[PDB]
């Protein structure tokens, strides 16, 4: 049970730059080591394979090298949609298997934007519908991390909320997302303060909205 | 040519012997290669040589035939003094490409010793796991001695050139080749010599494994 | 020159059985492996084992054990993988990859072909047209949008004033809600001193129900 630890998780780049990702084993690796990238919607399309050897197709700024338990993926001048997520690999022992990297996402270069909190209480119809759904939008933050947590009458909540990311906005830069919160009509009116409570690298503390019950 | 390597294995046993065929760090023993005897446990015999575990030094082995590839797992080595190898083919002779897939492909490995013909003897592993090996055929010169290679203390004229009939050149010693490891996994602490072997006028500079 | 074919995408009860398809070019696989790598709507690649054809050795990984089984004939062209007790964690994209392996002799790691892709949706449902609900408005630049709740499957299509307002405009992707329906949110950024005055309308379109729905969204009272 190989476990290449890739790093770092995101890195925060322009065009023009280099871009070094590395991936260490907790094990040696037999060589046949691999660097995937994967563009959204997209499958992943190989880059290196043999730890140096370059696919057929890939340009020259694609750079492998590595051996052992250490290897990086090397890119020099970075040009725009070089900007993906990337995979290490590895391909061996018995039985036969694969061993993938958790990934790397290359995103555009951008100064730190703190999010727009807005928090939307359930509508008149759903309620007639029975459920309550509570939604908080970040409206442009910068870089793509921000944490979201649903607190109703002061209790924190797991398992009611489910939350979406768009993808980095092709002219600022920015990020967004919407957390979506699911209560029972009965539940929603079993508490008064709704409140949407966030995190986020702009934040020198966190930022809530809330609002009351009707009001 | 790679395809011509018989490849039917099932290792039910979980022998580990299938992973040592193909990750060199999976190799497969020093219990059971108790029962080969060193060529002094033999006795001579001085009467004209006249012709009669695959892992012993001393197995005699029956002459080399045509086998079905049916029940051959990995490649097949056959040894003029030098390692060659064998593929698949039909019956009559002609190279079959299908990793042994038909149960027609066989392998042909009928021996007549150099310099006269093709080789000595030939190895290859069945598919239960087990080294099997033929040539010769080996001579006959409680502790009898039927060569397979070059039994000079027990007879003279027992040589390598004269009764050889597999990868062992010597009592102590057997070709080199890429998968000895594999057919012969208790022969890893062998020491590896540079050697040279005139048959027939041919020098056959080559590897050699030696105790 | 070889290609994989794989199955279509398919759409699974949860707790039922789902298995899907590759199948290759040259004839049948020989001397290489046909490994299993899911990926799940966003997450990482995470391999699941696979099987060799030629000699019938599965290989399972500790993620998936149990409930997975990889079957193939010696020279099949097709190679499986059966997937039993699905729930919608499992909602995913199954690859099937044929490679070469080896470290040592005539046998070395070669090749890299890889299949288009199974995806397998989860779900109780069948196809259900969406619930547009209005976010409203209240507090510069205020925010409104519309939340397209309980429908299956994808892909809805969100666009506002007609298709007038497009500037700000943000439709998040849609996520698989536990009943099995997705649920999606578009808003927009609007002035804050035009709420009582322009009016603002999303146009939500459903092509698998034939479901279209314009809702106007008003600030609270
Ligand atoms: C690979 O070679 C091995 C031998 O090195 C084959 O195994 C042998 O298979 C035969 C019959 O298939 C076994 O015969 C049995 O002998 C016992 C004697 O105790 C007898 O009581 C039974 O009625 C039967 O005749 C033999 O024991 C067995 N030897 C061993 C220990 O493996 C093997 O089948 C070969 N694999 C192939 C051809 O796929
Ligand atoms: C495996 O077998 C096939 C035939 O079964 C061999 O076939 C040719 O290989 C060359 C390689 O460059 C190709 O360009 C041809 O198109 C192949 N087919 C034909 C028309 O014969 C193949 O070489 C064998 N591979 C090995 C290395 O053993
Ligand atoms: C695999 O074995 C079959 C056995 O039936 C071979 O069949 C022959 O096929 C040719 C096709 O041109 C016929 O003309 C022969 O009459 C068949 N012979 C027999 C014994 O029926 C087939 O050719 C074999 N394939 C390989 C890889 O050698
Ligand atoms: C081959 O040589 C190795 C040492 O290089 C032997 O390994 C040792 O064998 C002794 C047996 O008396 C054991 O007590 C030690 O534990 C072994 N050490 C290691 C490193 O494993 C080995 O037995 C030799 N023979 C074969 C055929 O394996
Ligand atoms: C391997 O050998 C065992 C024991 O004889 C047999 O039962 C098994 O079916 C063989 N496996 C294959 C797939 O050939
Ligand atoms: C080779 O040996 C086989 C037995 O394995 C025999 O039937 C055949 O005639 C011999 N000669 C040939 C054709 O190579």
């Amino acid at each position: 049970e190989i476990v290449l630890t890739q790093s770092p998780a995101s890195l925060s780049l322009s065009p023009g730059e280099r871009a070094t990702l590395s991936c260490r084993a907790s094990q040696s690796v037999d060589k046949y080591f691999a660097w995937y990238q994967q563009k959204p919607g997209q499958a992943p399309r190989l880059l290196i394979y043999e730890t140096s050897k370059r696919a057929t197709g890939i340009p020259a700024r694609f750079s492998g090298s590595g051996s052992g338990t250490d290897f990086t993926l090397t890119i020099s001048n970075l040009e725009p949609d070089d900007f993906a997520i990337y995979y290490c690999h590895h391909r061996g022992n018995w039985p036969p298997s694969f061993t993938f990297g958790q990934g790397t996402r290359l995103e555009i270069k951008r100064t730190v934007a703190a999010p727009s909190v807005f928090i939307f209480p359930p509508s008149d119809e759903q309620l007639k519908s029975g459920t309550a759904s509570v939604v908080c939008l970040l409206n442009n933050f910068y870089p793509r991390e921000a944490k979201v947590q649903w607190k109703v009458d002061n209790a924190l909540q797991s398992g009611n909320s489910q939350e979406s990311v768009t993808e980095q906005d092709s002219k600022d830069s920015t990020y967004s997302l919407s957390s979506t919160l699911t209560l029972s009509k009965a539940d929603y009116e079993k508490h008064k303060v709704y409140a949407c409570e966030v995190t986020h690298q702009g934040l020198s503390s966190p930022v809530t909205k809330s609002f009351n019950r009707g009001e | 040519h790679i395809n011509r390597t018989a490849l039917n294995c099932n290792d039910s046993l979980h022998t580990g012997f299938l992973a040592a065929l193909f990750y060199t760090h999976k190799f497969n023993c020093p219990e059971r290669m108790a029962h080969c005897r060193p060529i002094d446990e033999f006795a001579q015999g001085w009467g004209p040589i006249t012709y009669a575990r695959p892992y012993c030094w001393h197995y005699a082995p029956r002459q080399c035939g045509t086998i079905p590839a049916s029940q051959v797992c990995g490649p097949v080595y056959c040894f003029t003094p030098s390692p060659v190898v064998v593929g698949t083919t039909d019956r009559f002779g002609a190279p079959t490409y299908t990793w042994g897939e038909n149960e027609t492909d066989v392998l042909i490995l009928n021996n007549t010793r150099p310099p006269q013909g093709n080789w000595f003897g030939c190895t290859w592993m069945n598919s239960t796991g087990f080294t099997k090996t033929c040539g010769g055929p080996p001579c006959n010169i409680n502790n009898t001695l039927t060569c397979p290679t070059d039994c000079f203390r027990k007879h003279p004229e027992a040589t390598y050139t004269k009764c050889g009939s597999g990868p062992w050149l010597t009592p102590r010693c057997l070709v080199d080749y890429p998968y000895r490891l594999w057919h012969y996994p208790c022969t890893v602490n062998f020491t590896i010599f540079k050697v040279r072997m005139y048959v027939g006028g041919v020098e056959h500079r080559l590897n050699a494994a030696c105790n | 020159q070889v290609q994989l074919v794989q199955s279509g995408a398919e759409v699974k009860k949860p707790g039922s059985s789902v298995k899907v398809s590759c199948t290759t070019s040259g004839g049948s696989f020989g001397r290489d492996a046909v490994s299993w790598v899911r990926q799940a709507p966003g997450q990482g690649l995470e391999p699941m084992g696979g099987i060799i054809p030629i000699f019938g050795t599965s290989s399972y990984a500790q993620t998936f054990q149990g409930r997975v089984t990889f079957t193939a004939g010696k020279s099949t062209s097709t190679a499986y993988m059966e997937l039993s007790s699905l729930k919608s964690e499992d909602t995913a994209v199954y690859y099937c990859v044929r490679w070469s392996f080896g470290d040592y002799g005539l046998f070395l790691t070669e090749g890299d072909y890889w299949g288009q892709g199974t995806l397998v949706i989860v779900s109780s449902a069948s196809t259900k047209g969406p619930s547009v609900f209005p976010l409203a408005p209240s507090s510069g630049t205020a925010a409104l949008g519309c939340l397209v709740k309980d429908y299956f499957p994808e892909p809805v299509t969100v666009s506002w004033n007609s298709g007038a307002l497009t500037s700000g405009v943000h439709t998040f992707p849609a996520v698989l809600q536990s009943s099995g329906l997705y649920s999606l949110s578009s808003v927009v950024t609007v002035p804050s001193s035009s709420l009582g005055t322009q009016t603002y309308i999303c146009n939500v379109n459903h092509k698998p129900s034939n479901t279209k729905v314009d809702k106007r969204v008003e600030p609270k009272s």
